[PDB]
């Protein structure tokens, strides 16, 4: 069924599963027309599909052309997301195909379910957790590749950089969600924290700086502090 | 006018015929129902005074034979049986009448209700759902399951309704995933109307059969089937105008006939809010909308 705090360690067993986040698929700006009405201009979006065990990210870029001459665009983004996740699954070797797929938003259930009809033994699951994958686009290199594209384009990353070489999935995923939680809550601050020290650099093949172990601890501590600060400010606690 | 005699009434029971029904007391001398309109299907059903669980009955059509009712004490229920001896049957029928131990099918001539409920119900179609082809009449009860339910146990006792699944390959043409699923016209018109049911009138017959089975037996699979058949039409952007208008009439009479205190299990909140207010056919069930609002404003 649904994924929550009870069945949380299931993400890290050896059953291949993916997360699908669609929040960044249909992205717009809002502006005023010459006649003063309101009008939306769309920009390149991205499907965020992620293997929480291995860090493998399947970042499907969604070009603005896909909207050209289309109605009920927000509804359509769901079906497109589902189309493109199903095409990803079909392109993978049977043994690489996932046993399950977790949509971070319950609206995607029907579209994906329809689209995955040919894989009846692939379970589509909602989640009760409140994952922060909408802030995927606060990661500089992901936003850059999205915003540069001239055509539908698939790009592969490992969103854990090389961390697994020294830590576990569970921990990797926790770091990942924490860093994204902060970037969501106050991006300017979260980003200050990650880049303050010009001497800790981001490898060309990596998304995050090459912190030593000790430095990761500092950083998690600073990220945690930021997130508590922002909540007190939100509710006057 | 046809008659259905009863051998005997050993046990206290509430007997129903079509939408009528009568209390009969243990070893009351009851011997049958007379003046039954030749022309439609009928259904005679039972609820024992001792087990309000398991209501049960038999669908039939007098033009197919002479049927009577006999209590079987091994199985403990009223069984429908057919007499093959033409002469021997009229003899029991005329004696009980002249002893007047029979109740008259009590039809007001203004009332078109049973026909409106059974307009499209044919026996031949019924016996392809309650397969038991050594008998010309069909037995249904509260606890019988359908074929879709068996999928998600004993197949002899199956209700072989037509299987409708909105999230199936059948219903969803590859490439038209979003289209076919927001707009079930394909599924309705080509798969189900032209392919499986052949015409509108069979479709309706099954829909109406489903309803009556749920109403008279609280057959929970039958309720589900009826709402699925409604749902498919109401989720179809392109429907023949004759079917819409007939559907508005068919439901109207269904809502009208339902016991008022059962509106909670037999009416699926989602499907009806979709038909009447959300779906393509919101504007097209004027009569069903209106009865629904004035009778069951709560559920909406």
């Amino acid at each position: 069924g649904a994924m929550n705090s009870s069945n949380y360690a299931e993400l890290f067993n050896n059953d291949i599963k993916l997360f699908v986040d669609d929040t960044n698929v249909y992205r717009v700006t809002v502006h005023k027309t010459f006649e003063g009405n309101v009008a939306t201009k769309a920009i390149n979006g991205c499907i965020f599909t992620l293997n929480p065990k291995t860090g493998h990210l399947f970042l499907k870029i969604i070009h603005t052309s896909v909207w050209a001459g289309q109605k009920r665009l927000s509804q359509l983004a769901k079906w497109k997301t589902a189309e493109e996740v199903s095409a990803l699954v079909r392109s993978l070797p049977k043994e690489e195909q996932p046993k399950q797929i977790i949509v971070t938003r319950k609206a995607m259930l029907d579209p994906l379910e329809v689209h995955m009809l040919d894989f009846p033994n692939i379970a589509i699951r909602p989640t009760e957790l409140r994952l922060p994958f909408s802030a995927a686009m606060s990661i500089d290199k992901l936003s850059d590749v999205v915003m540069k594209a001239t055509e539908p384009q698939m790009v592969l990353f490992n969103i854990y950089d090389d961390w697994l070489d020294r830590i576990s999935s569970y921990t990797a995923f926790s770091r990942l969600t924490l860093l994204l939680r902060a970037l969501k809550t106050n991006e300017e601050s979260a980003k200050m924290i990650l880049l303050s020290d010009p001497t800790i650099t981001i490898k060309s093949y990596h998304l995050w700086p090459s912190f030593t172990d000790e430095q990761w601890i500092t950083i998690e501590s600073q990220m945690r502090d930021l997130i508590l600060t922002e909540y007190g400010r939100k509710y006057n606690v | 006018m046809n008659t259905v005699p009863f051998t005997s009434a050993p046990i206290e029971v509430t007997i129903g015929i079509d939408q009528y029904s009568f209390n009969v007391k243990e070893n009351q001398p009851f011997h049958g129902i007379k003046d039954i309109p030749i022309g439609h299907v009928h259904v005679i059903h039972f609820q024992h005074a001792d087990n309000s669980s398991m209501r049960y009955g038999y669908w039939f059509d007098c033009r197919m034979g002479n049927f009577y009712i006999q209590y079987d004490p091994k199985d403990g229920l009223y069984k429908m049986m057919e007499e093959r001896d033409g002469a021997k049957f009229e003899n029991i029928v005329h004696n009980f009448k002249e002893r007047q131990m029979m109740v008259s099918y009590p039809k007001i001539d203004e009332d078109d209700t049973w026909y409106n409920l059974t307009e499209f119900v044919q026996m031949d179609k019924i016996r392809k759902i309650v397969r038991k082809d050594e008998n010309q009449f069909s037995y249904v009860d509260s606890s019988m399951t359908t074929v879709q339910e068996n999928e998600l146990s004993d197949p002899a006792h199956s209700l072989n309704y037509t299987v409708i699944n909105f999230k199936s390959r059948e219903a969803i043409r590859p490439g038209h995933e979003m289209e076919d699923f927001l707009d079930k016209s394909y599924y309705l018109n080509t798969v189900m109307l032209q392919g499986i049911f052949k015409n509108s009138s069979n479709y309706f017959g099954e829909l109406q059969f489903a309803f009556l089975n749920a109403m008279f037996f609280g057959n929970y699979g039958s309720s589900l089937q009826w709402h699925a058949m409604i749902e498919l039409i109401c989720s179809s952007a392109t429907v023949p105008k004759h079917m819409l208008d007939k559907l508005d009439e068919i439901l109207y009479y269904q809502i009208k006939t339902l016991p008022e205190q059962y509106s909670d299990i037999l009416l699926n909140e989602r499907v009806w809010n979709i038909c009447l207010y959300s779906s393509f056919q919101k504007n097209s069930l004027h009569n069903t909308e209106k009865i629904m609002e004035n009778k069951y404003p709560e559920l909406l």
